[PDB]
């Protein structure tokens, strides 16, 4: 495990690699409401189909 | 009971290194320097209150005593150790020591083996660096050299180290006996005034040793007086020791070098013994001393000749003269002629012992050894020979009157007849005053002045001797001027005009100056004498005034002795002019004493000074005047007379150059005392201005005692300097000086006069001081001058510096002028100090330490502060800084000289113990030289500069300083700032490799040295300072040093050994240390963390329970509870520690083991819930008073003005952003900032810096909790312990929310906050949207958020877009967590109504950075109307949403990103029916057909994967918002707008035609639901009427088919380019399809 540790370490700052989670928060957070505006329209296309009946 | 537990450690520790031995070298130094932290501290403190240690500093001879200790030594060695045993037992064996004391010594060799080697000559790398440093400097030796290698594997040979175990064994016999001596000093003579602590150890060590308790008001002087004969008996094996080396010593190490060793080595323990004693003696003055051991020491002193056999040698002189010195001073000392002559002629016994004077054979052995030492010829015994020559004398002038056991001792040698022998000893001595001469000699080597051997105290005391010798052979021997100056240099001993402080002391060291006044001898043989010959002997009178002003500065009982005898002196004597031969006549009272009073009325000087008709007088044979009056006016007028060129024929003569420069002195020295008396409390602030007024009486009014200072100096400097006698220099020193002493009460003046003193870069007239530069040879008389005039430009800008005031008479450009030209004079004098040629090394160290001081604090307070307040000496510090740190190519290495060779003589300086003073100054001059290269980087990392040249000697600078050190202990705090600074300023700049100008031995043995972290003693500060010494260099690219330092060649006794040791006690350890190792920690773990994260998983048993422990008993709120300035610090370790888990946790997870420990760990954020993200702790009341009250009482100065310039890395502490070591002395001229009981100002200031701290701490705090929440989040996936979790997640928003609607901190000393703790709520919510594990509480979190919207001054298109921005998306993901779970439509409704609306018009406006402002917008506005309270409301938000009309705008900016936003916006706008409807209405269809779109719809090159960016970007806007939009208005009313829809469908075929073209044998297929409910309702509609929908334009085969065709191989067409963060689409597919069938089927 060690061996694998240091053999895929890079020389750099640890608190620059954590902080890529606010990057990636970021570009998921465009994915989630894409499908926060897919669900919706799919509620709203299956309320207009119970109210049409 | 007393072992050696504390004295000699188990070896196991002192190999392991977990206790370092206290060592003598540790405690002679601490009891030399009398440091506080390190006398005060838990391990030396332990070491000395034990009784071992008192038993054996009582009895050294038991300490290196031969007996037979083989048990213990084989106990102690038994439960590398071979190699230690052999050389105890080879030590053992060559010397007479015992078993202990061998093992101990070697292991404190092998323990101390890094200084050993780094005294070592250099390699051969360092000669080279130094060679082309250097382009004088010449005192190294750069022939004889080796390389490195060669060096180390010599030092490892069997020679070599049995010759430095035995270097070190004298060396440690030398520790040991100045420590024992220094101890005694400080137990028999403390000082008062000291800390509680050291006066507690003192009563401790006292009781515990010899019983002295102060409180008893008889002591057991016992137990004191019986250590001199055990020091007086061992100096007998030591004096048998220097005349004969041991006998069982290897013949191979019995050299040269090894014998100059041992006996310089014997002649220091002979002197340290000699001064014990000394000590022991005078502890008990009046009373005798047993004659018993008087008689012994006599008769050792005959055998051995005053130690003159074993300092005869040339090579000791100057061990050999201060070892005379002592001997002289002990011998007076045990004579006692003092109370020896009260006894002889008053025969009072003195009740405390019996004298020598009972015993004939005493007095016998004392005459025939005094005989012995006249015979051989000695000058040693010159003062003890007249001292017994008196005695002879006086107990011969008894014998006679009374013609008792004397009479023996007078009969046997044949004295009682002849007085020859003892006479023309006395002849012989005082002849030509070789007497006088060699006890001045010994004065100024047993003196007070920097220029003695002894500490102060110790001169102090053994003047008392030679005073009391005088005192006795003052009667006897005449008036003399001889005398006079013995007596002078003795009192005086030449010291410096900066010398004299206001520093109390005991009474003990004063007593040898308040003898003078107390004993009657003293005060009618030489004061009386001396005041009455003035101004005919100057010299005597004014060195005493001077010496007693200097002396009695805090002595309130006679504090005004010197004034009195200067306002009122009591007689004069000048000498007579033969012009006055005819206006005086004699009396004829007394022809002996020649009396005789004026006949004419004498006018002197011709207010002015006239002396009455009728005084009396007495001729001297000159004239004694018995006239009251004032000296200083006398002096002041003749001072002015002498200066204004005149020569009155008629009046007194003028005074000599000499006389001149000694009266100026005296006064300036007065002016300084009576300067420093009035600050002080209970004197009056009167003192110098009343003494200055009485100098300028009787003067011309035009002109006072400062013009005639300036006139002298006008004289002097009108030649140039180089054509000057030393008199003349020494007056312009003198001047200098008393320009200095007026500093002070007149500042005004002072620098009116610089301005114009036409003396530093004034004008282009001859008598610059520039001009003193080049190869000239500075002596004693030409070294007064540069060593005043650089103090007195020190002591200017000090002045200049306080520049929030006495100062009439001046303005900013004159103080910027002349701190102008005092720089550049002083950056002269720097650049020519490198070529002159001192008579001494002590005179160019103590030049450059003045100058180096000045540079300093010019440097220092140009960049403390960034207000006009340093706009006085910006001038002086720009110049000084373009001229060190950018110096031309030509001039750059004559700046860099001077440091090189400072350093160089610093570090092949040989350490000895005596000579105190030139050991302080030059540890003075190595920080002051340490402390300006910080200054100089600092500066240069500051203002931006990105070529340094001065970097390039600053390494082999410190090349030098690595080994440094090792010759002293107490560079180690200053040499590890350099270090540290130099690495900053190349970190903000790889740099040049540090190992190649250090070498791998020398970092080596750098690294073992400094690896302890003050471990004999402990303290804080330089634990601080080695703590972030370390960080800033494992910050930093250094890789080899941070590797060998951290690895320690895992880590077995590296730094981070003793850092987890010290972590594993910070329940108890300092807070104030603790925030310096946890910030080691953090910067070795960050760039290091494979290692540290290692040992620290390896070793985590330890330290996880230790910081559970701190976070548990972490109360949130300390400020009300027993602490106010610990709370930063608490804050600091907890934001330290919560950034440390958070990157293990990382580092776990990233190796996937972080479940168990994050567990574990978040059962331990208490603290972090209760004074995390809370930052509301500003207190901005107090902030606010504190303003105002300052901004009341001081307009021109206002609060900000003392905001740091970042120049220095801001301590967490009291000065964070106030400047509070330069306020204290800037605004403690007023009353005001000192305050009753400690209030005021200054108190305000400091509680405000540790709020600003706290403040800071708490920025720390929230931002680590921010990762370890944000890391967390992630890890902590699953379905479990959620409750607890969203819990802390939710009080952590709200106060987040809380906090930016509460009063907000300052943005010019912290930085903003806004948009800085916005995002972690914003992603905490969207991670537990994603997991959808929230309670439905937004009842009352979107309170805040509102409050906060409504609350933000609407910054829609302001500069800050992105607060607007987060906020935005934390209003998003919190209405969407409300939508998830009635109460919530009143307020939910309130975004709907007032902040959709309001930000939508208003981007609307601007648009007329929008693009993703106006999507938002719309994800809002869709995401706020799927509420559930919102499908009952509609009725009552219609007219809310109608009243704005934003229908209009949208259509507006529809008419191509924004078109698509409008788009949307309506859509989600007709969601409603009502809306729909309103849509639907013919409002839409005209712009609908008339929208300038049309014009590329209508073009075929529309389509979903068109090359046309355009083409693309309207077919998504028409596929995914067009057909949903129709399909919503179609909901509300079909069978009315069927014509519409049919038109614009058979008007624009092309985008049917794609739609069904493009799939062939998803988006899409929601197209195909849309036209089949189109079709199903327009056949339905048709199905009654004929006339609408003429054409369905819609074919049914081919879609039917299709739908057939397609219901794995679907995966061939399925690429997703937008979503491609996260099975998706086949369900929403199959749906569509089953829908599909459920319409057209």
């Amino acid at each position: 495990d060690v061996d694998t540790y240091l053999s895929n370490l890079q020389t750099k700052t640890t608190l620059s690699m954590i902080a890529d989670g606010l990057e990636r928060s970021a570009r998921d957070f465009d994915a989630f409401l894409e499908e926060n505006v897919t669900l919706e329209w799919e509620a709203q296309r299956k309320r207009i189909y119970q109210h049409f009946g | 009971t007393l072992t050696d537990r504390t004295y000699l450690p188990p070896l196991e520790d002192c190999l392991t290194g977990r206790t370092v031995i206290l060592s003598w070298r540790l405690v002679a130094s601490a009891l030399e320097d009398a440091d506080l932290a390190r006398l005060t501290s838990p391990a030396l403190s332990t070491f000395l209150r034990d009784g071992f240690v008192h038993e054996l500093l009582k009895h050294p001879a038991r300490v290196f005593e031969p007996k037979d200790l083989k048990q213990e030594f084989e106990t102690k060695t038994s439960s590398g150790v071979d190699t230690i045993k052999k050389d105890a037992l080879w030590l053992a064996d060559a010397v007479a020591i015992n078993q202990v004391a061998a093992l101990r010594i070697v292991l404190i060799e092998y323990q101390t083996r890094a200084h050993s080697h780094l005294v070592l000559p250099l390699s051969t790398q360092d000669v080279a660096n130094i060679q082309e440093a250097a382009g004088i400097l010449s005192l190294l030796n750069p022939a004889s050299a080796v390389d490195a290698e060669t060096m180390w594997c010599d030092f490892e040979t069997e020679a070599r180290r049995r010759e430095r175990i035995l270097a070190t064994y004298l060396s440690e016999r030398r520790s040991f006996t100045a420590a024992v001596d220094a101890l005694v000093t400080f137990l028999l003579h403390s000082a008062p005034g000291q800390h509680k602590d050291l006066d507690s150890l003192r009563r401790a060590l006292l009781k515990d040793a010899f019983a002295f308790d102060e409180d008893l008001d008889v002591p057991d002087r016992s137990k004191l007086l019986t250590m001199a004969p055990t020091y007086m008996n061992l100096v007998e094996d030591c004096i048998a020791r220097a005349q004969a080396l041991p006998a069982k010593l290897g013949e191979s190490f019995k050299t040269e070098a090894f014998e100059l060793d041992w006996l310089r080595t014997a002649i220091t323990e002979a002197v340290h013994s000699l001064s014990i004693a000394f000590q022991a003696l005078d502890l008990d003055t009046p009373y005798f001393a047993p004659h018993e051991l008087l008689s012994e020491w006599f008769e050792l002193m005959n055998s051995s000749l005053f130690l003159e056999s074993i300092l005869g040698f040339e090579v000791v002189a100057d061990l050999a003269m201060p070892a005379r010195s002592l001997v002289s001073a002990i011998c007076l000392k045990m004579l006692n002629i003092d109370r020896t002559i009260q006894f002889l002629h008053d025969f009072d016994y003195p009740d405390g012992e019996e004298p020598y004077l009972l015993s004939s054979q005493t007095l016998n052995k004392i005459h025939t050894a005094v005989t012995n030492a006249v015979n051989s010829g000695v000058a040693a015994s010159l003062p003890v020979a007249f001292a017994w020559s008196l005695i002879v004398h006086q107990m011969h002038l008894g014998y006679q009157e009374r013609a008792s056991p004397y009479d023996d001792f007078l009969r046997e040698q044949r004295l009682d007849n002849d007085i020859a022998p003892v006479e023309q000893i006395a002849m012989l001595a005082t002849s030509r005053g070789q007497v006088y001469q060699v006890m001045s000699e010994m004065a100024l080597c047993l003196g007070t002045t920097h220029e003695a051997a002894f500490r102060p105290a110790v001169g102090a005391r053994a003047r008392l001797v030679f005073q009391d010798l005088l005192k006795r052979s003052a009667y006897l021997i005449p008036y003399q001027d001889e005398p006079v100056f013995s007596l002078l240099a003795i009192l005086a001993t030449g010291r410096q005009y900066w010398d004299v402080t206001d520093a109390l002391s005991a009474s003990s060291l004063n007593q040898v100056y308040t003898d003078m006044l107390d004993d009657e001898t003293l005060f009618t043989q030489f004061t009386m004498q001396a005041i009455n010959r003035f101004p005919y002997e100057f010299n005597p009178f004014s060195v005493l005034c001077r010496v007693l002003a200097a002396a009695l500065i805090t002595n309130k009982d006679k504090a005004d002795v010197v004034t009195g005898w200067l306002w009122r002196t009591p007689t004069l004597t000048v000498d007579w002019n033969p012009a006055w031969d005819r206006s005086y006549e004699l009396c004829f009272e007394d022809e002996n004493t020649n009396s005789f009073r004026l006949t004419r009325d004498v006018d002197l000087f011709g207010e002015r000074f006239i002396i009455p008709e009728g005084t009396l007088g007495r001729f001297v044979t000159t004239a004694r005047l018995e006239f009251e009056h004032s000296a200083l006016a006398l002096l002041g007028k003749r001072l002015e007379v002498k200066a204004a060129e005149e020569i009155c024929d008629s009046g007194m003569a003028p005074l000599d150059v000499d006389e001149q420069a000694e009266a100026v002195a005296m006064l300036a020295t007065v002016l300084r005392a009576e300067s420093l008396k009035s600050t002080a409390k209970g004197g009056d602030p009167e003192a110098p201005l009343k003494f200055l007024k009485e100098a300028s009486r009787l003067l011309p009014h035009n002109k006072d005692i400062l013009t005639v200072i300036s006139d002298t100096i006008d004289g002097l400097v009108e030649k140039e300097l180089l054509e000057l006698d030393g008199p003349q220099i020494a007056v312009l020193a003198s001047c200098l000086q008393f320009l200095h002493a007026a500093l002070a009460v007149c500042p005004g003046r002072v620098w009116a006069y610089m301005s114009r003193c036409a003396l530093i870069a004034g004008d282009a007239r001859p008598g610059r001081l520039s001009r003193i530069t080049g190869s000239l040879d500075m002596y004693a008389e030409r070294f007064d001058l540069l060593s005043s005039a650089v103090k007195l430009f020190a002591a200017l800008i000090d002045s200049a510096a306080c520049s929030a005031v006495p100062w009439l008479g001046t303005s900013e450009k004159i103080l910027s002028r002349v701190a102008l030209a005092i720089a550049q004079a002083a950056l002269d004098v720097y650049e020519s100090t490198t070529t002159w040629r001192f008579r001494s090394e002590l005179d160019r160290s103590i030049l450059v330490r003045d100058v180096v001081g000045l540079m300093h604090k010019l440097v220092v307070h140009a960049h403390t502060l960034s207000s006009h307040l340093t706009s006085t000496l910006s001038p002086a510090a720009a110049h000084i800084i373009s001229s060190f740190l950018t110096p031309p190519p030509s001039a750059s290495s004559l700046r860099f000289q001077p440091l090189l060779g400072t350093l160089l003589v610093a570090l092949i300086t040989p350490r000895a113990t005596l000579y105190p003073g030139q050991s302080r100054i030059l540890a003075e001059r190595v920080t002051s030289v340490l402390a300006f290269c910080t200054s100089l980087l600092r500066a240069a990392d500051f203002l931006g500069q990105t070529h340094i040249p001065l970097q390039t000697h600053l390494f082999q600078s410190a090349c030098l300083l690595a080994r440094l050190p090792a010759a002293n202990a107490v560079y180690r705090a200053p040499v590890l700032e350099l270090l540290r600074a130099l690495v900053e300023v190349a970190g903000r700049a790889e740099p040049p490799s540090l190992l190649g100008y250090l070498g791998s031995h020398a970092a080596r043995s750098f690294i073992s040295l400094v690896e302890g972290i003050d471990k004999p003693f402990g303290r804080v500060e330089h634990a601080v300072v080695t703590w972030r010494f370390f960080a800033a260099v494992i910050r930093n690219r250094q890789q080899w040093m941070a590797g060998c330092l951290l690895t320690g060649r895992v880590g077995e006794g590296s730094v981070l050994a003793a850092a987890m040791e010290r972590l594993r006690e910070v329940k108890s350890l300092d807070v104030q240390e603790a925030v310096a190792v946890m910030d080691f920690v953090v910067s070795a773990q960050n760039y290091w963390p494979w290692t540290i994260f290692a040992v620290r998983k390896e070793k985590e048993v330890v330290d996880a329970l230790r910081g559970y422990v701190r976070g548990l008993k972490a109360p949130g709120m300390v400020m009300k509870t027993d602490g106010a300035a610990a709370a930063a610090f608490q804050a600091r370790i907890a934001a330290y520690v919560a950034e440390t888990f958070a990157m293990q946790l990382y580092h776990m997870r990233q190796m996937r083991q972080a479940e168990k420990f994050a567990g574990e760990l978040v059962a331990d954020l208490d603290y972090f819930l209760r004074e995390g993200v809370m930052v509301w702790g500003y207190n901005a009341s107090l902030h606010g008073n504190f303003a105002r009250n300052f901004a009341k009482r001081f307009p021109g100065v206002e609060v900000d003005d003392f905001k740091r310039t970042m120049w220095l890395p801001r301590e967490l502490g009291k000065g964070y952003y106030y400047a509070l070591e330069v306020a204290e002395q800037m605004l403690g001229f007023d009353a005001g900032w000192g305050g009753v009981k400690q209030s005021g100002f200054r108190k305000e200031m400091e509680t405000a810096n540790l709020n600003l701290s706290l403040v800071e701490a708490q920025v720390s705090l929230f931002h680590a909790w921010e990762y370890l929440l944000l890391e967390l989040t992630l890890s902590l996936l699953p379905k479990k312990e959620n409750a607890a979790f969203a819990r802390q997640v939710l009080q952590v928003v709200e106060q987040c929310l809380e906090a930016n609607q509460r009063s907000q901190p300052p943005e010019n000393i912290f930085v903003v906050l806004g948009h800085a703790r916005a995002g972690l709520a914003l992603t905490l919510l969207q991670r537990l949207a994603d997991a959808n594990q929230l309670p439905r509480d937004v009842t009352h979190l979107l309170a805040l958020v509102s409050s906060a919207i409504h609350a933000v001054e609407n910054p829609f298109g302001a500069n800050d877009l992105p607060y607007f921005r987060t906020l935005l998306k934390i209003l998003f993901v919190v209405l969407r967590a409300a939508k998830q779970g009635v109460a919530i439509t009143q307020q939910v409704l309130t975004i709907l109504d007032r902040v959709v609306a309001r930000c939508f018009r208003a981007l609307a406006a601007l648009v007329h950075t929008a693009p993703e402002d106006l999507a938002l917008i719309t994800a809002i506005l869709q995401a706020c109307l799927s509420v559930p309270g919102i499908e009952q409301c509609q009725v009552q938000v219609l007219n809310i949403m109608a009243a704005h009309d934003v229908f209009q705008v949208a259509v507006a900016l529809f008419s191509p990103v924004y078109g698509e936003l409008a788009l949307l916006f309506l859509l989600e706008l007709s969601a409603l029916p009502a809306l729909a409807e309103h849509l639907a209405c013919d409002g839409l269809l005209g712009h609908l057909a008339a929208a300038r779109l049309a014009g590329y719809m209508r073009r075929t090159n529309v389509g979903p994967f068109a090359e046309n960016a355009g083409a693309a970007r309207c077919y998504a806007i028409w596929a995914k918002c067009l057909l949903p939009l129709l399909l919503n208005i179609l909901a509300a009313l079909g069978s009315t707008v069927a014509p519409e829809v049919a038109w614009v469908l058979n008007q624009f075929p092309n985008l049917l035609q794609s739609s069904v073209e493009r799939i062939e044998p998803l988006l899409e297929i929601s197209e195909i639901h849309s036209l089949a409910l189109l079709t199903r309702v327009l056949a339905a509609c048709r199905a009654q009427n004929a006339r609408d929908v003429p054409e369905v334009t819609w074919d049914g085969a081919k879609v039917l088919e299709c739908v057939e065709y397609w219901l794995k191989v679907l995966r061939e067409r399925l690429v997703p380019l937008g979503p491609r963060e996260v099975n998706r689409l086949e369900e929403k597919a199959v749906g569509l399809l089953v829908g599909v069938r459920e319409v057209l089927e």
